[PDB]
RNA sequence: AGAGUGUAGCUUAAAAGCACCCAACUUACACUUAGGAGAUUCAAUUGACGCUCUGA
């Protein structure tokens, strides 16, 4: 019964902007805002802006505005960061900066001389070494760059095995922190996808199951 | 249902009096059986009539 | 009675427990009170993710044993450039967690980084502390 | 000495009368009473999705257990084995913009 | 699922008005804090 | 290609009971007061449209 060893890893990425508000979600937080602004108890702002115009009046018959103009004056002076940074770009499928609001997987495109299967960055561990390790070891020599791989536990997420002698195709998680990679023109055709291009790219049936378990936001 | 929750709209139940002429009639014309049956058995009446 | 058949069916402190290590196994693993601190500016954020997190927790039948928030740092920064005040605010909450073996840890960690809400970051540790 | 900051400050007492007002229609009323049943629907539909995807993630991490067993009998325990990489576990949440 | 918790509100009875704030780090990215005054910009040294 | 099947999450129920949450009393949880989405997949005891396993 000889078992092929071999592994694999479930990169992913942390989200940075914050994902769209729907149209009833938007109605809703609306909605809330409404609410606690009738609910709150005076204010600091109303109380010198309302009663110092009242007594303002009032004198002028026997502060707000100014700050208000410096807040958006000062709005309109700093510039905000391009948050649609998707669109711009479109056919930059191999920059970690693509997407913010999805999460993101890594994607390797690896060709053999007997197959040609659309390899997930896979590893293959040694029957005296961990898997840990073996992940880790893939992870910073494969990809060929200094990443701060914040892992979560030593259990895995998803296997699948196959036969012909048997095989089987340990995968994990690891979130990155901190990703400097080294001359990303390299000839390893490594892309970032998150869930729809995954299951449009994604051809066999091993790998069509792994975004079963992948956070599909 | 669909139809009564189409017409209702919710906007009738934040106080409906709904009719009982009609229940009525609709009880009678389908579980009233089973309600005198009920109610004869707690009288007393099938272990005297019948025995 | 004793001597009769019905005895201790009226028995009811056997049921009620009227009455922390961190327990590492060969198979089974419990962590030791995880103590998850909700850090944040704003209060109605972390009061709803803390009500979130605790809902997530019942529902995973996961024990939460406390749940207290700690105090409030006045820090008090000056924005030089012209003296401008802006005397801000850190909350944070607490909630502590025992119930865990092997993958719900992850699976926790997970739905955690799922649903992360804006302007809340988080720092798990153990209930060792001072408050 | 556990002091929390939920007790209403003495500021609040005299300051209230601001806003005493709290008028509304019945057709603002019945819109809001749509919006919430709207919004309940949504969140049960995603709570729901939420239990969906951990049950699917539960079950394909039970079936690589399985698999990790029957086919490696010496590295279950290893698996299981919670590792020491959790105690500073620290990270911020999602911002609005990029540095 | 970022804006589940996104969407609160404020369930206590006393307190006084809080407006939407763009607090902006060293690090660089703006964060809705409810802050005092409706401050529209709040740059942190 | 074959087997297991067939009421939403569950039922030695045949359109009910436990699950769920949005608002008020809660640091928080729970209870309580107010509402809803919820299903015999169809065609005549049988045939096929939805999933699990065994293979290629």
């Amino acid at each position: 019964s000889p078992w092929r060893l071999l592994g694999a890893l479930c990169l992913q990425r942390p989200p940075v902007v914050s994902k769209p508000l729907t149209p009833l979600q938007e109605e809703m937080a609306s909605l809330l805002q409404q609410i606690e602004i009738e609910r709150s108890l005076y204010s600091d702002h109303e109380l010198r802006a309302l009663d110092e115009n009242q007594r303002l009046a009032k004198k002028k018959a026997d502060l707000a505005q100014d700050l208000e103009d410096m807040w958006e004056q000062k709005f309109l002076q700093f510039k905000l960061g391009a948050r649609i940074t998707e669109a711009d770009e479109k056919n930059d499928r191999t920059s970690l900066n693509r997407k913010l609001d999805r999460n993101l997987v890594l994607l390797v495109r690896e060709k053999f001389g007997d197959q040609d299967v659309w390899i997930l960055p896979q590893a293959e561990w040694q029957p005296g070494e961990t898997l840990r390790g073996t992940a880790e070891r893939t992870l910073a020599t494969l990809s060929e760059n200094n990443m701060e791989a914040k892992f979560l536990g030593n259990a895995p997420c998803g296997h699948y095995t196959f036969k012909f002698l048997g095989a089987k195709v340990f995968f994990f998680k690891a979130l990155l922190l901190t990703g400097d990679f080294s001359q990303a023109g390299n000839k390893g055709h490594h892309v970032w996808v998150t869930k729809d291009e995954l299951g449009d790219y994604l051809k066999p049936k091993y790998l069509a199951q792994v975004r079963r378990f992948v956070s599909d936001l | 249902i669909q139809e009564l929750r189409a017409n209702v709209e919710e906007r009738a139940a934040r106080t409906a009096s709904v009719p009982l002429d009609a229940v009525r009639a609709e009880w009678e014309r389908t579980c009233g059986p089973y309600h005198k049956q009920r109610l004869a058995e707690y009288y007393g009446l099938y272990r005297d009539l019948f025995h | 009675y004793k001597t009769k058949p019905t005895h201790g069916i009226g028995k009811y402190k056997h049921l009620i427990k009227a009455e922390v290590r961190a327990i590492n196994l060969g198979t089974d693993y419990e962590y030791g009170v995880l103590n998850i601190h909700l850090t944040a500016y704003d209060m109605t954020l972390a009061e709803s993710y803390a009500q979130y997190v605790h809902n997530l927790c019942n529902s995973l039948s996961i024990k939460v044993e406390e749940s207290y928030a700690m105090p409030t740092k006045t820090i008090e920064v000056l924005q030089l450039q012209m003296l401008l005040d802006s005397v801000l605010t850190t909350h944070e909450r607490v909630v502590q967690i025992s119930g865990l073996s092997a993958t719900f840890a992850e699976i926790f960690l997970e739905i955690i980084q799922s649903s992360l809400p804006e302007g809340v970051r988080l720092s798990v540790k153990e209930h060792t502390e001072e408050d | 000495i556990p002091i929390e900051d939920f007790i209403t400050p003495l500021k609040f007492l005299d300051k209230a009368r601001e806003r005493p007002q709290v008028e509304l229609t019945f057709e603002e009323t019945e819109r809001r009473a749509l919006l919430l049943k709207k919004w309940s629907l949504y969140k049960q539909q995603e709570r729901k999705m939420e239990r969906d995807t951990i049950r699917a993630m539960l079950e394909a991490q039970q079936e690589a257990l399985e698999e990790l067993q029957l086919e490696s009998p010496k590295l279950h325990a290893e698996a299981i084995k919670r590792d020491p990489n959790l105690f500073p576990f620290e990270k911020e949440g999602p911002h609005y913009t990029p540095p | 699922d970022s804006s589940r918790a996104s969407l609160t509100r404020v369930h206590r009875q006393a307190y006084a008005r809080l407006y939407p704030v763009l607090l902006v780090k060293q690090d660089g990215s703006t964060i809705h804090i409810r802050y005092r005054e409706p401050r529209r910009m709040l740059a942190m040294p």
